[PDB]
């Protein structure tokens, strides 16, 4: 399990993408292929693409 | 499918419903192109997939259902999540489907078969029927217009050789969340794969142009 945390709110523009809030946690499922990552939200359980610069690794896992 | 109608049950026997498991499962459409191969979009990939053929109401098990595990996922090697270029995947099933009135294969096109803007096509699926509405229990279909590539210019690196531009923007009819991976048919041939569009469901949406991928499909089928 790879956990990341959002540093900013983001509002999806493509139906394949998650919308989220600063502070939300994500299990990353694939780091691409490309600069959008497949992720499951730990808040809502939804799966989709997130922009990689909106998130950062959690401190320890 | 937004602005569509319920299909005549089992009238599109190639339709596949995908349950993708990662925890909680996601859902997509797809369609049977060989007895053991389902075509879908690349962004529907996951750790394990179950395909249900022969369904109309996806919540009611019926006589016509055939329910098969996927044993191998063939995602296009150049798929990219920034652009969603090459949003195409072939799924190899654990066993061959039986051809019945309610389960059948859909022909896919020659690479020379380049479908121009202006014509009406049909797409089907079990996706949401509105921005905030649930997935449809029953298979739904809508007739949409092929648009000039200029009308999809708001989408990133939209490439007319790779992608179709689908859905008259003056109307609300559109594919949407959950429809991804489903076929677009023009005059009975699979021309397009529902790929993506706007979060607010305003048409047009982007479909993968299957004709471009004919050689890639060939190489997967012949090796498998």
């Amino acid at each position: 399990v790879t956990l990341f945390v959002a540093l900013y709110d983001y509002n999806a523009t493509r139906w394949t993408d998650l919308s989220f809030h600063k502070g939300e946690k994500f299990q990353i499922l694939e780091f691409g292929p490309g600069d959008w990552w497949e992720a499951r939200s730990l808040t809502t359980g939804e799966t989709g693409y997130i922009p990689s610069n909106y998130v950062a690794p959690v401190d320890s896992i | 499918i937004i602005g569509g109608t319920e299909c005549k049950p089992h009238s599109r026997p190639y339709m596949a419903y995908l349950e993708i498991v990662t925890g909680p499962s996601k859902f997509c459409g797809g369609f049977l192109i060989r007895r053991n191969f389902v075509l879908t979009a690349a962004h529907c990939a996951g750790r394990s997939i179950t395909v249900t053929l022969g369904a109309h109401n996806i919540t009611e098990e019926e006589d016509t259902w055939q329910k098969l595990e996927v044993i191998k996922q063939f995602r296009h090697p150049k798929y990219n999540t920034s652009t969603l270029h090459h949003d195409i995947m072939l799924l190899k099933l654990k066993e061959k489907a039986s051809l019945t009135l309610a389960v059948g294969t859909l022909p896919f096109p020659s690479q020379f078969n380049f479908v121009p803007p202006g014509r009406m096509c049909r797409v089907a699926g079990w996706g949401r029927t509105g921005v905030l509405k649930p997935g449809s229990d029953t298979l739904q279909e809508v007739k949409l217009r092929l648009m000039d590539p200029q009308a999809c210019s708001h989408f990133r690196d939209f490439d007319h050789n790779l992608q179709l531009c689908v859905g008259n923007p003056r109307k609300t009819k559109s594919a949407f969340k959950g429809d991804s991976g489903g076929p677009l048919l023009c005059a009975g041939v699979a021309q397009g794969i529902v790929s993506y569009g706007r979060s607010d469901a305003k048409p047009p949406a982007v479909f993968t142009r299957i004709s471009h991928y004919r050689p890639w499909i060939n190489q997967i089928l012949q090796a498998n």
